[PDB]
């Protein structure tokens, strides 16, 4: 696979998020992967609704946390609506997709990566963005102020978030706190340490869209 | 285990000071922090704390569930919910 990867300089990603006081990383996670599948599949780059994964994923617990997974298979089953005619409030609401008119956007399955697998993760980041997760809640990780984060955390993985891209030494991550956090919004994440469960458990779960 | 859920310190131990005392400032109100009896933290857009508190209210025990959110980075904790 290539040695550097980046899907933001191939128009692949969008602006970065914030998700707010609510729980729904899980959701924002899946977007970023169907954004990216999308643009790489169609050539055009949209926004989709977080918010429409938040209320309509019956697994997932709305702001209570969630499965990337779940709204993956979501939007392989009913489509996705453009994040503009459904906006994100923050708050856990009721379903509203088809009181919005026809999905902007349908994906044809769902795969997950062999986990605590570093090569089999890059690979797929090769390929699409991922929607992957990690220990979030250590103090370090929530002052990271930029570099390659090696930690220190644990491997009690807490958080989805999507790595975009990958260099020799680390692994890009699209974080949902706003831009003021990290790297205008962004994480490098170390790899290669030869730790399969992955600096803070990166490796524990990853999953990305497949679109025909 | 659900991403962005509830699971359940020194650092802790203020935040729930600091829920009853900003409880008190915006409620004029008197509650004596008693102690933390549990604690559950959840990942947001920062972290929210969930902080189930013993306190005093006129005298008398009562136990309250605080969620302060903290955004490190930003230099930013605020009461987020504050009920029995």
């Amino acid at each position: 696979i290539p040695e550097y990867v980046d899907w933001r300089q191939k128009g692949a990603v969008t602006p970065v998020k914030n998700q707010g006081s609510c729980g729904s990383c899980w959701a924002f996670s899946a977007v970023v992967t169907i954004e990216g599948i999308i643009k790489i599949r169609t050539g055009n780059l949209n926004e989709y609704s977080e918010q429409e994964l938040l209320d309509c994923d019956r697994r997932s617990y709305g702001c209570n946390g969630g499965y990337p997974w779940s709204a993956l298979q979501l939007v392989a089953q009913y489509g996705i609506h453009y994040r503009n005619t459904y906006p994100y409030e923050g708050v856990q609401r009721y379903c509203r997709s088809r009181e919005k008119g026809p999905y902007a956007a349908k994906t044809d399955g769902v795969r997950q990566v062999q986990p605590y697998n570093e090569g089999a993760l890059l690979y797929s980041i090769a390929n699409q963005p991922v929607s992957v997760v990690l220990e979030a809640a250590g103090k370090d990780f929530q002052l990271y102020r930029g570099g390659i984060f090696v930690g220190p955390c644990g491997n009690k993985v807490d958080h989805a978030v999507a790595a975009v891209g990958y260099g020799p030494n680390y692994i890009l991550i699209k974080n949902s706190w706003g831009t003021g956090w990290g790297e205008n919004g962004y994480i490098r994440i170390k790899r290669g340490t030869g730790n399969s469960y992955g600096v803070c458990g990166l490796y524990t779960s990853s999953f990305y869209p497949v679109k025909n | 285990a659900l991403m962005g859920g509830i699971v359940d310190s020194a650092e802790v131990e203020e935040l729930a000071r600091f829920a009853v005392d900003e409880h008190n400032k915006k409620e004029n109100a008197l509650l004596q922090f008693s102690r933390l009896v549990k604690a559950k933290q959840q990942v947001v857009s920062g972290i929210m704390h969930h902080l189930t508190v013993e306190v005093i209210e006129g005298g008398k025990k009562k136990v309250y569930e605080a969620k302060v959110w903290v955004q490190a980075w930003l230099n930013s904790k605020k009461l987020h919910e504050f009920s029995p």
